[PDB]
RNA sequence: GUGGGAGAGGGUGGUGGAAUUCCCGGAGUAGCGGUGAAAUGCGCAGAUACCGGGAGGAACGCCGAUGGCGAAGGCAGCCACCUGGUCCACCCGUGACGCUGAGGCGCGAAAGCGUGGGGAGCAAACCGGAUUAGAUACCCGGGUAGUCCACGCCCUAAACGAUGCGCGCUAGGUCUCUGGGUCUCCUGGGGGCCGAAGCUAACGCGUUAAGCGCGCCGCCUGGGGAGUACGGCCGCAAGGC
């Protein structure tokens, strides 16, 4: 987007819990543009995510998303010939947004058997401060602010 | 072991390496740090965040000595000069006055081809 | 464009030629031992000439420095 | 002539501080330096950074400028001596004594040559490190002649305002240096900008003429060959006319 500022699309509330955060988790794993099998997927793992832990789903859901938030990444930039990995910060869409696509990764890397039980057991572990999803975000955290020299070409 | 308790902090500041030598009120110093002490090797020593470390590190070398009160002393002009100055006004240690005393000669020699039109 | 003062406005009647009245001469000094511009002194072409010459006289005596250390940076 | 003025104008001697390098000492530890990134290099025989003391050479920061001086090259710390040019006021003196100027003579940045001295920094050549397809370069680490001084040569240049010198005439406005005066301003000399008439092929010039005139000297006559060859003069040579 150069001659406009690109503004954000709002997404539909939740059939059941009333939150676009479950939406836009929704729109990450639909795939093929499926929309009832990936609402069936999580939906399922919601089911599972109770009767598991005593909480309620939405709670896990949120505290995961919140802990796969990265506070800081690392962009490259050429700067006098070479390129050079800059540490800055992340706005806070693009948190939610590595967060929810490290979160959907992160959970077809695991080697549960169908969806459902893959999308559960990751939010759980992410929610409780593990995983390969929460991997990500200390690897990026490690990028970033491992080469804090260059942090004056933030720009 | 000397118990120093107030001195003076010298800041020499260049595009290639920034190094901070921490001495006594008469001038002989205690200890020090630059770019090098610290992990950088490279061009990475001409570096803010790296002059940054180097006066963290000579500050931190001066509370061993038991070391209060600073007195710093600024001179060249090069990347990462400020950015030690800050390091040092919060580090612990108390910054009494900054003063710049760049050496600035009154066209006494003549300047390598890389400094020269001018004189 | 140094609207602060003039130092010739902020001075009464004095001589140019005396490199030996240190109190007026040091009025005519930056922060460091350097010499005012013209915008600082306001004076003019004929009388910063002198003042040049005479402030060098009075640094060669010993009464003014040829350069200080600049505080507060 | 008299009375005043400004100036890095020139020559000689002396003198001041900042900085670089080196040495001595103190303190002090593992690197400094350098680059796009590096390496050569220097460092445990103690460097870099810091403090003090000492030696030496070279150039004069701020002032400082679109400024000033000189015929040009060119001239920049300060003081003293010697000395040139120049401008203004008085209307005092001589009474055309004027202008230009082929030759001649002198001056003439830098580089270069000779003899002797000096040599801190810089630095052709050169020794290396890089970069590159190669790098006899740009970049980095060293480094000799030289840069500096005395005396004597060398005569070149984008030696440039790419505009020879002098005089008279022809709207002004503005900035500035420097005198004088009835000191809002006027008047005189110098340095800039914009512009009347006019000129110019155009750009542009325009009381600092490239305008209108006059005097005198220099020079041009398509480009290459060529500032070469021959000859002469000059030079120790390089080479120059
Ligand atoms: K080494
Ligand atoms: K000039
Ligand atoms: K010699
Ligand atoms: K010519
Ligand atoms: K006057
Ligand atoms: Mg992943
Ligand atoms: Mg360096
Ligand atoms: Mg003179
Ligand atoms: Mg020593
Ligand atoms: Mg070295
Ligand atoms: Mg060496
Ligand atoms: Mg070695
Ligand atoms: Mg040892
Ligand atoms: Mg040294
Ligand atoms: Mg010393
Ligand atoms: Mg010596
Ligand atoms: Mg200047
Ligand atoms: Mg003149
Ligand atoms: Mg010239
Ligand atoms: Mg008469
Ligand atoms: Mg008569
Ligand atoms: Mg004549
Ligand atoms: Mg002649
Ligand atoms: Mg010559
Ligand atoms: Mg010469
Ligand atoms: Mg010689
Ligand atoms: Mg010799
Ligand atoms: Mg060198
Ligand atoms: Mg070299
Ligand atoms: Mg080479
Ligand atoms: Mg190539
Ligand atoms: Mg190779
Ligand atoms: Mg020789
Ligand atoms: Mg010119
Ligand atoms: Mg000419
Ligand atoms: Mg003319
Ligand atoms: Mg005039
Ligand atoms: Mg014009
Ligand atoms: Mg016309
Ligand atoms: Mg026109
Ligand atoms: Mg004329
Ligand atoms: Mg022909
Ligand atoms: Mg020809
Ligand atoms: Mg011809
Ligand atoms: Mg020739
Ligand atoms: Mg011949
Ligand atoms: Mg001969
Ligand atoms: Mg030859
Ligand atoms: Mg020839």
């Amino acid at each position: 987007a150069r001659r406009r500022r690109a503004e954000v699309r709002q997404l539909q509330p939740d059939l059941v819990y009333g939150d676009v955060l479950v939406t836009a988790f929704i729109n990450k794993i639909m795939r093929d543009g499926k929309k009832n099998l990936a609402a069936r997927i999580f939906y399922d793992a919601c089911k599972i995510i109770q009767e598991k832990t005593g909480q309620e789903p939405l709670k896990v859901f949120k505290q995961a998303v919140e802990n796969v938030k990265p506070r800081m990444e690392v962009r490259s930039r050429r700067v006098g010939g070479a390129n050079y990995q800059v540490p800055m910060e992340v706005s806070p869409r693009r948190q939610q947004s590595l967060a929810l696509r490290w979160l959907v990764q992160a959970a077809n890397q695991r080697p549960e058997r169908r969806a459902a039980v893959r999308i559960a057991h990751e939010l759980m572990d992410a929610a409780e401060g593990k995983g390969g999803a929460v991997k990500k975000k200390e690897d990026v955290e490690r990028m970033a602010e491992a080469n804090r020299a260059y942090a004056h070409y933030r720009w | 072991k000397r118990q120093v308790a107030s001195g003076r902090a010298y800041i020499h500041a260049s595009y290639n390496n920034t190094i901070v030598t921490i001495t006594d009120p008469d001038g002989n110093p205690i200890t020090w740090s630059s770019g090098g002490v610290i992990g950088y090797k490279g061009s990475r020593k001409g570096t803010p965040y790296a002059a940054q470390l180097a006066a963290l590190d000579a500050a931190k070398k001066a509370m061993a000595y038991g070391m209060q009160s600073v007195d710093v002393i600024v001179r060249g002009t090069g990347a990462g000069r400020e950015q030690a100055i800050r390091a040092l006004q919060a580090s612990g240690l108390q910054v009494k006055s900054i003063v710049d005393d760049t050496p600035v000669p009154h066209n006494g020699c003549r300047p390598k081809k890389k400094f020269r039109k001018a004189s | 464009p140094s609207r602060k003062a003039k130092v010739k406005a902020t001075l009464g009647e004095f001589d140019l030629r005396d490199y030996r009245n240190v109190e007026v001469l040091k009025r005519f000094l930056s922060e460091t031992g350097k010499i005012l511009p013209r915008r600082r002194t306001g004076l003019s072409a004929k009388e910063q000439r002198i003042l040049a010459k005479t402030i060098k006289r009075a640094r060669i005596l010993g009464l003014l420095p040829f350069t200080e250390k600049l505080v507060r940076k």
